[PDB]
């Protein structure tokens, strides 16, 4: 999980993704790929072999041909990199990558996370807060805020 | 598309296409690379610490340690 290593790879991604404008498409490619990577019986086999060509070919081969030429030459980069083993991490990055542009999500307050796409901190946020009306759900909230205020409280008891 | 687990079948399919090659047995492997009588070493994964390892030109081979990824023999 170097994953920081992602960037030069990961970075050119968005750019190619930007340039190639695939991100719908490229996004597809990534979905497909992480899928491919996931394959465990394959995985045992996956570090098996020395010849990079062999893997580009075989991997690309059973793949179901979701591949792109830019992603062929480039996949050839990751294998030539030999680093390719860990690739799926980038999708996470890619997510943020995709996310980066214009996105937003949410952290559950005490219940469940809206992940609302709201780009104004504490504003678009506030918009969601007010937007409750989702005010209904408990979902452990009370134990949480009462226990957390209670936590600041006993914290002061200690302070007392 | 493959959505859930149709991928697996796709995988199966994807596999099935290329499927043939995969896996091996404990006691079964191949010595990948070596120098100096010590070998990058593969297969036969579960074995007792330092069991005697039949060699071709038969002999046992001295077993140093079990690395997680792969190990080599003495």
């Amino acid at each position: 999980e170097f994953i920081t290593v992602a960037r030069p790879y990961a970075k050119a991604a968005f750019d190619f993704a930007v340039e190639h404008q695939s991100v719908e498409r490229w996004q597809d490619m990534l979905a497909f790929a992480a899928e491919v990577t996931k394959n465990e019986q394959m995985a045992e086999l996956l570090s098996g072999a020395l010849a990079p060509e062999t893997l580009a070919e075989s991997f690309i081969a059973v793949a179901g041909e979701q591949l792109d030429e830019n992603g062929q030459n480039l996949i050839r980069v990751m294998a030539e990199n030999g680093r390719l083993n860990a690739l799926p991490d980038v999708l996470e990055q890619f997510i943020h990558l995709r996310a980066v542009s214009e996105a937003t999500a949410e952290v559950d307050v005490i219940s469940a996370a809206a992940l609302s796409e709201q780009q104004l901190a504490k504003i678009s946020a506030a918009m969601e807060k007010r937007l409750s009306r989702k005010v209904k759900l408990n979902a452990k909230i009370d134990k949480s805020v009462m226990a957390g205020v209670i936590i600041r409280a006993g914290d002061m008891v200690i302070d007392g | 598309m493959q959505l859930n687990s149709t991928e697996i079948s796709e995988l199966i399919k994807q596999r099935i296409a290329q499927f043939n090659v995969v896996s091996e047995a404990h006691n079964e492997g191949t010595i990948v690379s070596v120098s100096d009588g010590v070998i990058r070493i593969h297969g036969l994964a579960d074995a007792m610490q330092g069991e005697m390892i039949s060699l071709p030109g038969n002999r046992y081979a001295i077993a140093l340690n079990l690395e997680r990824d792969s190990v080599g023999a003495v």
